[PDB]
RNA sequence: GGUUGGCCUCGGAUAGCCGGUCCCCCG
RNA sequence: ACGUCGCUUUUUGAUCCUUCGAUGUCGGCUCUUCCUAUCAUUGUGAAGCAGAAUUCACCAAGCGUUGGAUUGUUCACCCA
RNA sequence: UGGGCCACUUUUGGUAAGCAGAACUGGCGCUGCGGGAUGAACCGAACGCCGGGUUAAGGCGCCCGAUGCCGACGCUCAUCAGACCCCAGAAAAGGUGUUGGUUGAUAUAGACAGCAGGACGGUGGCCAUGGAAGUCGGAAUCCGCUAAGGAGUGUGUAACA
RNA sequence: GCUGGGAAGGCCCGGCGGGGAAGGUGGCUCGGGGG
């Protein structure tokens, strides 16, 4: 699996009716794909472990979006997921700020690709949860928790380097 | 993880007043003049009480190595305050087992002879620091005093004299000669 | 078992400020284990000592006096090192006991010396063998009958200085008193009272 | 050093981005690198905005963080930030930037007749200063 | 002859130190690890032998 | 064979800079 | 020690890719340069470093590392 | 033509081999072109002579076409840093460098670290003995004062201290 | 056009309310400042 910015999907699956249950059981999950194609494979990839299915002996009866239910405020996610590492498999519980739940696990993916050169095939997500700012246990998540926050932008680096790129007076840092 | 912010304040002393010229401090005490600039650090520093007279450092978004220099300005603002107030004193012991080592203090206590270290005749000369005095205490024999106002420059005098009195192809556990710092302290006594 | 402990020591201490009704707070100088011992025996016949953390003894007599008052007087005052007596005599016959039954501890490495002590001369009467110590000190000694022997006295230490390593056995060989300090009061607490 | 602070009500202007040359306020603030931000009087919709396209202002609002946007409003209108933008030197150098961009082959005509005039006359009065402060005998 | 006082003072700077195991670096007494980078910063530290 | 107006100059800092003015000290 | 991980290509094998219209095949002599896994010398740390001597380790190849008897020898061994 | 060779995977001998021997498909041989700096076999793609458009694999500081994006989030300082299939060099074992994670524990009934006091009696506990007293050893592991003391963690002593 | 017949969101001080709190407003308490 890729990346990009990851949307959540709602895939709902079942097993084909056989003359043995004539109604089997729906199953749900959320997953977190590209888009709706990776989001139904990757079904198939758990309900296969989870469940005794195949894509062949089931079907998908329900693939849609689930939209952030409050975008425009801001809370604290914690995912908890397990990854394979060089040398093992490892169970982790992350902490994240962001506005939507798809967000915070597209900043999970960078994150264990960045500390952990996790890449996404390896990432196995399994719980994602809005998390009150009390219940919170990682500090870079916490220090963020101020109702009178304020810091300033220290040493702003001049980013427009090429227009013009001469000139005669040298860029300023301090703003 | 970096850190949104670390601060760290040191209390100035009325008869000392502290000039910031960016991170540049100037301490001004009744013993002298003390300026040492911390350019090399990123930090943000302010004077904050015109009564009580608060330094204040700041690191904005430091990570793990660059919090570790918060203390590091204050303790060196905190050494000024002590050296332009009471001054810096370190003693140094000359202990030997056979020949005694003649310590001949020159001119205005900037040079330092060292004579009979383990019998052998080379001379060492040993320059003070500039700001730096050494002298010959009248309490006890063997001792040095080297007296002056930047802990910095008084501690690294005093390393030059101990480090020129080094035991050479012998067992330095069993030859024991030299001149040691004894003691580190300051004067006035306050 | 710390919780246990910790409660045991709970049960025990407010079931003795309860049966109590008088104890003294004293404080606790450098005073060695065979000293408690020697006070504990002097005392249990007749009187208990308690003695522990300072925080055991605030939170006790915090949440567990609502029962009687008067007794909130103490926490402002049990600081430091100090701790209780429990007793059902009178003031001035436990006091002066307290004070007559002083132990001369020597003189250890490292120990502040608030009294001055100085060496006479005389016979020492020890064997011929000790005079390194002296002479390692400064004290000059001939031998008189066979013993080592004090021409002069000479001030063997000040008040509140540094007792050096090779300084304080040759009190121990010569069993003279040296500084020497007991199990001091601090102040007195008479059914809701502070006198000195 | 500083004097201008992220921080809830601080009025930010906006550099690039797709609401670039916009005020905005800054509502909350997000692992350090975005901030919750809220133009309501400035057509700018509450959403997520990295600090890099910020640049602070020297305005701040009083409301609690993350209020909804009608407090943030309420706020922006008493002491309203429009009028007091337009009135500061960074505004006014903007729309000065602004119309010489816009400034027609005709307008830079007369712009070229009129700075000619006006530097031949002052540079005739910066002689004579020069002239006349050359008069100086004295010892 | 040097007197007892002034022998733990010399002692202070030539004998009471930890001698690094893998590259024999001269450490302060409380030392963990080598402040070498040549032996990795180990932690493979005994005392400075004594002449007793 | 090119070219299709000129810029005649503080030092620099960047967790800071630039300009102006009265007293003090430098002839 | 029992185990176990490497490095090197100054040993000897393994292979047969280049050379059979030919790359002169050992040793010594002479001469230059290079490597360091340092024998000595410079500066150091450690010791079961008292001194003297010796051993272990670090930076380190600047400089030096010889005269001979027997042997074609490389090696080897002895004399100094 | 009846000398083959190479690569993924399966596979036999061998310590291994750019070694030797099989299976399957593709390739080189017989094949140029784009990319891998360079290269029979790798990746893309197979070719009449040209113009325009677009791509593949691979790239876009400069050599050298293309990031001269106000690219996003982190990690990392190396006095041998690192930097892209084949591929052209590295392991076990370590690090109180830094980052993230797992589990457990202590803490206002006051942790942790520092500075400063106590660290006892039976009992110099028994059997080893030449001295082994807490510390050269074999077993046991208890009591009281207790806030707390192990009939003992190490230094040291012939044993002590 | 579809979607959760979009999700959020804007205005109607949303009004009759209820509950929860905390990155705790006012107030109050303690500790540091300007007339
Ligand atoms: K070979
Ligand atoms: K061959
Ligand atoms: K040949
Ligand atoms: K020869
Ligand atoms: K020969
Ligand atoms: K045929
Ligand atoms: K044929
Ligand atoms: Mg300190
Ligand atoms: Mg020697
Ligand atoms: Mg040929
Ligand atoms: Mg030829
Ligand atoms: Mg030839
Ligand atoms: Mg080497
Ligand atoms: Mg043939
Ligand atoms: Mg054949
Ligand atoms: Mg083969
Ligand atoms: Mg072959
Ligand atoms: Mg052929
Ligand atoms: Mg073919
Ligand atoms: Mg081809
Ligand atoms: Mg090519
Ligand atoms: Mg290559
Ligand atoms: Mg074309
Ligand atoms: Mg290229
Ligand atoms: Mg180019
Ligand atoms: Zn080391």
């Amino acid at each position: 699996k890729a990346s990009g910015t990851l949307r959540e999907y709602k895939v709902v699956g079942r097993c084909l009716p056989t003359p043995k249950c004539h109604t089997p059981p729906l199953y749900r999950m959320r997953i977190f794909a590209p888009n709706h194609v990776v989001a139904k494979s990757r079904f198939w990839y758990f309900v296969s472990q989870l469940k005794k299915m195949k894509k062949s002996s089931g079907e998908i009866v329900y693939c849609g979006q689930v939209f952030e239910k409050s975008p425009l405020r801001v809370k604290n996610f914690g995912i908890w997921l397990r990854y394979d590492s060089r040398s093992g498999t490892h169970n982790m519980y992350r902490e994240y700020r962001d506005l939507t739940t798809a967000g915070a696990v597209t900043q999970c993916y960078r994150d264990m690709g960045a500390r952990h050169r996790a890449r996404a095939h390896s990432i196995q997500i399994m719980k994602v949860e809005e998390i009150a700012a009390s219940k919170c246990r990682r500090p870079a998540v916490k220090q963020f928790h101020d109702s009178k926050i304020k810091f300033p932008l220290p040493h702003r680096v001049l980013r427009r380097q090429h227009k013009p790129r001469f000139t005669t007076k040298r860029p300023n840092t301090f703003f | 993880m970096k850190t949104i912010l670390s601060n760290q304040t040191v209390d100035i002393p009325e008869n000392v007043d502290i000039t910031l010229k960016g991170r540049t401090v100037i301490v001004k005490g009744p013993r002298g003049t003390l300026r040492r600039d911390f350019n090399h650090i990123n930090v943000e520093l302010s004077l904050l009480g015109k009564k009580k007279k608060r330094l204040r450092v700041d690191k904005w978004w430091g990570n793990r190595k660059e919090l570790a220099t918060v203390r590091t300005i204050c303790s060196h603002v905190q050494n000024m305050i002590k050296g332009v107030t009471l001054g810096f004193r370190y003693k140094m012991r000359s202990v030997y087992a056979h020949f005694p080592i003649n310590v001949v203090i020159q001119e205005n206590g900037s040079l330092v002879e060292i004579r009979n270290f383990l019998g052998e005749k080379y001379i060492r000369r040993v320059r003070m620091r500039p700001g730096v005095a050494c002298s010959v205490s009248q309490a006890q024999k063997d001792e040095l005093i080297l007296e002056g106002n930047d802990i910095e420059l008084v501690s690294n005098s005093a390393a030059l004299i101990q480090q020129a009195t080094t035991v050479k192809n012998k067992d330095i556990r069993k030859f024991l000669d030299g001149i040691y710092v004894s003691e580190k302290g300051t004067v006035q006594q306050a | 078992d710390r919780a246990t402990w910790k409660s045991n020591y709970f049960l025990k201490i407010i079931q003795l400020l309860d049966d109590y009704p008088k104890c003294f707070i004293v404080g606790a100088d450098n005073v060695g284990s065979k000293q408690m011992q020697q006070i504990r025996m002097s005392l249990r016949g007749k009187a208990v000592v308690l003695m522990g953390k300072n925080t055991m003894m605030r939170k006790a007599i915090r949440g567990h006096l609502e029962n009687n008052p008067a007794l909130e007087k103490l926490l402002p005052h049990i600081r430091g090192n100090v701790g209780f007596v429990f007793t059902k005599e009178d003031l001035t016959e436990i006091r002066d006991m307290l004070l007559a039954n002083k132990v001369p501890a020597a003189a250890r490495a490292g120990a502040i010396a608030p009294c001055e002590v100085t060496v006479p001369a005389q016979n020492t009467g020890l064997g011929p063998e000790k005079t390194s110590f002296f002479q390692a000190l400064g004290i000059t000694t001939k031998i008189s009958r066979g013993t080592i022997e004090i021409l002069s006295d000479v001030q063997l230490i000040k008040t509140g200085d540094k007792v050096g390593a090779s300084e304080a056995t040759l009190l121990n060989m010569l069993n003279i008193s040296p500084f020497s300090f007991g199990l001091v009061i601090q102040q007195v607490f008479d059914n809701g009272s502070i006198y000195n | 050093v500083f004097r201008r602070f992220v921080e809830v009500g601080r009025v930010a202007y906006v550099s690039f981005g797709p609401h670039a040359g916009k005020l905005v306020a800054i509502v909350d603030v997000i692992d350090q690198n975005r901030a919750l931000v809220d133009g309501p009087c400035t057509q700018v919709r509450r959403q997520a905005m990295p600090f890099k396209c910020m640049q602070l202002t020297d305005f701040i609002l009083k409301f609690p963080h993350s209020a909804h946007q009608k407090y943030v409003r309420q706020a922006w209108q008493k002491a309203d930030i429009n009028t007091k933008w337009a009135a500061t030197r960074w505004a006014k150098k903007i729309e000065a930037r602004e119309r010489k961009a816009k400034m027609t082959d005709f307008d830079r005509f007369k712009v070229m007749k009129a700075k000619k005039m006006r530097n031949r006359i002052i540079k005739n009065e910066v002689k004579k200063l020069q002239k006349a402060a050359l008069l100086k005998a004295s010892p | 002859i040097i007197e007892p006082s002034l022998r733990q003072l010399a002692q202070k700077y030539n004998c009471d130190k930890m001698i690094c195991r893998k590259c024999y670096a001269r450490l302060h007494p409380r030392a963990v690890n080598c402040r070498k980078k040549k032996c990795g910063h180990t932690n493979n530290l005994r005392p400075k032998k004594k002449v007793k």
